[PDB]
């Protein structure tokens, strides 16, 4: 929640998702992974960009 | 005569049939090890677990 003083009138600013591989699976590169989300008539498509510096890692 | 030409193609026919035989054996051997390992890993996955008994504080 984005409000600490009163969380009742707040909204979600950050979301965390825990991800693992399935049992007996081949390795997966996360750079070729696309994430889809649907909320209130908005379809998002999120993508990770690999970099040496200034990377979200 | 036709006898000479028949023998030449015969050799080629035998060699081609051996190739297709090799593919089927090699593929089945590769799929054998994957299917065996998947079954054993899943059996361990379902059965295994941890349980909490009691929690104390100071
Ligand atoms: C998280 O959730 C909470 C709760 O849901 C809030 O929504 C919060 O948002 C923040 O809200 C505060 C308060 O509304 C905002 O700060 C305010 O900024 C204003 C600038 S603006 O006019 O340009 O918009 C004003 O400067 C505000 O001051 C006002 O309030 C003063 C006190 O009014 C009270 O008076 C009497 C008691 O004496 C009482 O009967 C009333 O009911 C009322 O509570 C007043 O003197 C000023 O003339 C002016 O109207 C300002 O709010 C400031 O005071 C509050 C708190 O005391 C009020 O009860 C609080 O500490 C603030 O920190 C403080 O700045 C802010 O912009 C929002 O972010 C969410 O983040
Ligand atoms: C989503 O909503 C959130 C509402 O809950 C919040 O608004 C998020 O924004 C974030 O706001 C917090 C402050 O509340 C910021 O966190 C603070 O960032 C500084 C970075 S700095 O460059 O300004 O120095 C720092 O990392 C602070 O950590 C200090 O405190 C911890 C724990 O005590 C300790 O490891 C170190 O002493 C460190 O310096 C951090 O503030 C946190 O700590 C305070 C107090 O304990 C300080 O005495 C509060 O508990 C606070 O809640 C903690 O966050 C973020 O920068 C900002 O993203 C929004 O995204
Ligand atoms: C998604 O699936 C893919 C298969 O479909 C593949 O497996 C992807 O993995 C990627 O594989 C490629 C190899 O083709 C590799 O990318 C290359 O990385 C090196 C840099 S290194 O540090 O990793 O060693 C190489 O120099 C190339 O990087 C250049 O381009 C990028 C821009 O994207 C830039 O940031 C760099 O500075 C650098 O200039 C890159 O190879 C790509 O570029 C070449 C030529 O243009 C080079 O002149 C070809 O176009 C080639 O098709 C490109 O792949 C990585 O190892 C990996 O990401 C998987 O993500």
């Amino acid at each position: 929640d984005n409000n600490r003083s009163n969380p009742e009138s707040g909204s979600l600013n950050w979301t965390a998702i825990y991800v693992t591989l399935n049992t007996g699976s081949s390795p997966v590169d996360l750079s070729n992974v696309s994430l889809s989300l649907e909320y209130q008539g908005q379809l998002a498509s999120l993508k990770y960009t690999p970099a040496t510096t200034n990377a979200s890692f | 005569e036709t006898g000479i030409g028949t023998l030449i193609i015969f050799i080629a026919m035998v060699l081609v049939a051996a190739v297709a035989a090799t593919v089927l054996i090699n593929t089945a051997g590769s799929l054998q090890q994957r299917a065996t390992s998947t079954g054993s890993q899943t059996t361990n996955q379902v059965s295994t677990g941890l349980i909490v008994q009691s929690i104390y504080g100071m």
